[PDB]
């Protein structure tokens, strides 16, 4: 339909600009205060204190800087698969099995961590869920469908319908009028945040879709599956664009991130280890390694200060 | 170094509490409810004792045990079971009579064989439970077992039909000397069916106690 | 519905502009690195 | 025989830094059976470090009383370690239901602090009672006591070091061991059983025959009146008994994480894991 406006590839535009090279990045600090398995992870906006959740029933908000601890909610259900964190830090929410988005309010009397609000409505468990602002939240399920949701009253805002399978992850544009998701029908949807329509559809993965993240300027976007391929679109022209392939990884992708920056591009694989992609040049520019198990969760801050990442061996390390 | 001492010091209350909250996780044993259709999570939780999932706290001989069915999940198990790893043995609930209906046995094993080989469920035994037998010889005596399977289950007996249906169950795993599998005839007697719940996770325990004692 | 070599521009041009104010790409030094 | 005691260090000393330098990093001390076989560890380097010294190798009468000591604490402490853990592993099977309350670092950490104090507690006679005969050795020091309790303090020195030699841990080792194989036949599975049974009888018989060699020459050593003393012409031949036997019961400390540590199936999964 639309092959007409693929006049070009980007690697044959991007064969004239110099390699990032095979950068180096280490370990600064790992956090090892969990003892369950680390499914989830997420940057807060001051760069500051990042929050993930374990399956022992503990969502600890860990202080980078510092190294510390600075919450600890005890969770209902002890199965968790997703985590998010307010743009305005007050409220941290957090999914799981139960199809219950339990939302937490930080700031409370005597620094006692409360349930702010119980979330109720998928059939699905509970997938993704990412905070439009403090008032509002999105929340991705294995029912096929994600909604958006309101904090004071509960109700059904706004639900998208248009996925045939159950949707992994999703995430937030910057200017945040639109988010897009992925489902494990190889298939990415684009939605607005005020219409709940289906501008254009992406896809072109071979398998399941578990990683959704968008580009800094909010004009595209990388997908990752578990084809062995790292797939970045762009709401413009919507095609594919630079997937990034290897011969030596045969495994698949578990979280995308991109630097504030956008030049260079993280992926997580399920190799016991995670994968620094160039976002231009498709080159495995750096690879960094030593988590014990395989890597879960992978972010980058707003202001590209450091990179964490969640393997399932119950340690957080951040990556500068 | 006032400011930085007390976040220290709040943090290390924060370690302390999830010593013993994570080690209640160690008393406690986690157990995985399994089935085809309705018949999961049907027996055992019928026991007068004490929304995606529901979750049975009940102590047997001074022992707690946290069971948990995923019936009401009707999402692709291939993007969820590897979030159960690690549970100390799964319970399979299986109706003896379910194979003259709309074949549901053929999708018992199809549901049990990618559950047992699973690669995130290599060191998990399976406590599978043949539910249903009270009217299971009625059943054979009304119609023979030949209808499900092409073997026939020796003479149309209920003495070997059910006998036949158990190894047909306990030989579609490849991994029999990585995990052993236990399997109960449930009874009308809640004390009888817990009993081998009891027994079975205790050999779970002493298993997996001696890869850390170095026996194994 | 715009062509990729138009879409390809903006993303490189995107990334040229942030290029130098980048702390993954371009290292930090230590005590300007929190970590 | 010189050779010998570079043979000790040559697998022994780093083998059991190894098992440290694993547990730290990998282990994490997640289990608690894990910190019964790191403070063995320190026990059995303990008794290592003894043996370069024990053989004049180069403070007359300072070091030595450290050194003596650094031999029984050392000893000790690695002799009553290997009953706590067959206590633990008789606990952890016949009673299971027991021992998920009752395995927890909390406790393991305070057992093995009391276990360590009893050890220099048992010890501290033999440190009262060292003086060096000859400073020019430098490394010749002995038990030496008055001689009105000559006899008292010669006995219950020996009275001790037998009884919680070998028949206090053994009784231990057949009493726990024998509740383990009623409590492991019903298994299932032959094949895993096989190699399982016949592992622990190696832990029982191996004490058997690198500590009951000393104990065998020491009663004899120390109780003259039964043969030592009648004969007088075997004196001299068990001049170097004693020193044959240290070998071999130094070599029983260098051998526990061959037996304890590196026999559990998921403990080479962590080493090919740290050698990266």
């Amino acid at each position: 339909a639309r092959k007409a406006c693929a006049d070009a590839t980007l690697s044959q535009i991007t064969n004239n600009i110099d390699p990032v090279g095979r950068i180096q990045m280490r370990t600064r600090r790992t956090l090892r205060g969990h003892l369950a398995k680390i499914y989830a992870m997420h940057w807060g906006t001051d760069s500051r204190l990042l929050v993930s959740a374990s399956q022992d029933g503990k969502l600890i908000i860990w202080d980078s800087y510092t190294t510390n601890k600075v919450h600890a909610i005890p969770l209902r259900s002890s199965w968790v698969m997703t985590c998010a964190y307010a743009p305005s830090g007050n409220y941290v929410a957090c999914g799981g099995l139960d199809n219950i988005c339990s939302i937490y309010n930080l700031k409370t009397r005597e620094g006692n961590v409360r349930v702010s609000r119980e979330l109720a409505g998928h059939t699905g468990y509970l997938s993704c869920c990412r905070f439009l602002d403090d008032n509002q939240i999105v929340t991705s399920s294995g029912d096929t469908t994600c909604a958006l949701w309101d904090i004071e009253t509960g109700q059904q805002t706004t639900t998208f319908t248009g996925h045939t399978g159950d949707v992994m992850s999703l995430s937030l544009a910057p200017d945040t009028r639109l988010f897009v998701s992925g489902a494990c029908d190889a298939s990415a949807k684009l939605w607005d945040v005020r219409e709940g329509m289906c501008r254009q559809t992406f896809t072109g993965h071979e398998s399941d879709i578990n990683a959704i993240c968008f580009f800094p300027n909010g004009n595209a976007f990388a997908t990752g599956s578990d084809d062995a391929t790292c797939r970045l679109f762009d709401l413009r022209a919507d095609q594919e664009l630079m997937t990034y392939s290897h011969d030596n990884i045969i495994c698949g992708i578990t979280s995308v991130s991109f630097s504030k920056s956008g030049r260079l591009l993280l992926a997580g694989y399920d190799d016991f280890n995670c994968n620094v992609w160039d976002a231009l040049k498709a080159d495995r520019a750096g690879v960094l390694a030593g988590h014990d198990n395989r890597v879960s969760c992978l972010g980058v801050t707003d202001d590209g200060m450091a990179v964490a990442t969640g393997s399932w061996d119950s340690f957080l390390k951040i990556w500068n | 170094s006032a400011e930085d001492k007390a976040a220290v010091e709040r943090s290390k209350m924060i370690d302390r509490n999830l010593r013993e909250d994570g080690e209640k996780a160690a008393r406690e044993v986690k157990l995985l409810l399994l089935g085809a259709g309705e018949s999961g999570k049907c027996t055992i939780v019928k026991q007068m004792k004490i929304t995606g999932i529901v979750e049975t706290h009940f102590t047997f001989k001074d022992l707690h045990f946290k069971m948990f069915d995923v019936t009401a999940q009707r999402s692709e198990r291939k993007k969820w079971i590897h979030c159960f790893e690690g549970v100390t043995a799964i319970i399979f609930c299986v109706a003896l009579s379910d194979y003259d209906l709309v074949n549901r046995m053929h999708a018992s094993m199809k549901l049990f064989d990618s559950i047992c080989n699973n690669k995130w469920f290599t060191d998990t035994s399976i406590i599978l439970f043949l539910n249903k037998k009270d009217l299971f010889e009625e059943k054979i005596k009304k119609s023979p077992l030949t209808i499900c399977y092409p073997e026939y289950a020796g003479s149309n007996t209920y003495e070997e039909a059910a006998a036949y249906i158990q190894c047909q169950f306990e030989d579609l795993n490849k991994r029999k000397d990585t995990k052993e599998i236990y399997t109960h005839f449930t009874c009308s007697t809640d004390t009888k069916n817990v009993q081998f719940v009891f027994d079975a996770v205790t050999d779970v325990i002493i298993k997996n106690n001696l890869k850390d004692c170095g026996l194994f | 519905r715009i062509k990729v070599s138009k879409a390809a521009a903006d993303l490189m041009a995107y990334c040229e502009a942030h290029a130098k104010e980048d702390p993954l790409l371009t290292p930090v030094p230590a005590s300007e690195n929190p970590f | 025989l010189p050779p010998l005691y570079s043979l000790v260090f040559i697998f022994g000393f780093v083998g059991n830094m190894l098992v440290i330098l694993i547990l730290i990093n990998c282990k994490r001390l997640k289990s608690m059976t894990d910190i019964y076989l790191l403070n063995l560890a320190i026990s059995d380097l303990f008794f290592l470090l003894t043996v370069p010294f024990w053989a004049h190798y180069a403070f007359g009468n300072t070091m030595c009383q450290l050194l003596t000591g650094l031999y029984f604490i050392g000893f000790f402490s690695g002799i009553f370690f290997i009953i706590l853990l067959t206590i633990d592993r008789y606990l952890a099977v016949v009673h299971a239901v027991f021992a998920l309350k009752a395995r927890t670092v909390t406790f393991g950490v305070v057992t093995s602090v009391i276990t360590w104090v009893v050890a220099v507690f048992a010890s501290l006679p033999n440190i009262i009672f060292t003086r060096s005969q000859k400073e020019g050795l430098h490394y010749t020091c002995s038990s030496h006591f008055p001689y009105s309790q000559y006899q008292f303090w010669k006995n219950f020195q020996t009275l001790k070091i037998v009884i919680l030699g070998l028949v206090l841990p053994l009784l231990v080792m057949v009493i726990c061991y024998s509740g383990i194989l009623k409590t492991l036949l019903r298994c299932r599975n032959e094949k895993k059983r096989h190699r399982a049974v016949r592992l622990i009888f190696t832990i029982m018989i191996v004490y058997f025959l690198f500590w009951a060699p000393y104990n065998i020459v020491l009663l004899l050593n120390t109780f003259q009146e039964f043969f030592g003393l009648n004969n007088c012409s075997s004196s001299n031949r068990l001049d170097q008994a004693m020193q044959v036997t240290e070998t071999l019961g130094m070599t029983h400390c260098c051998i526990n994480p061959i037996i304890y540590a590196f026999v559990g199936e998921k403990f080479r999964n962590y080493l090919l894991v740290f050698f990266q």
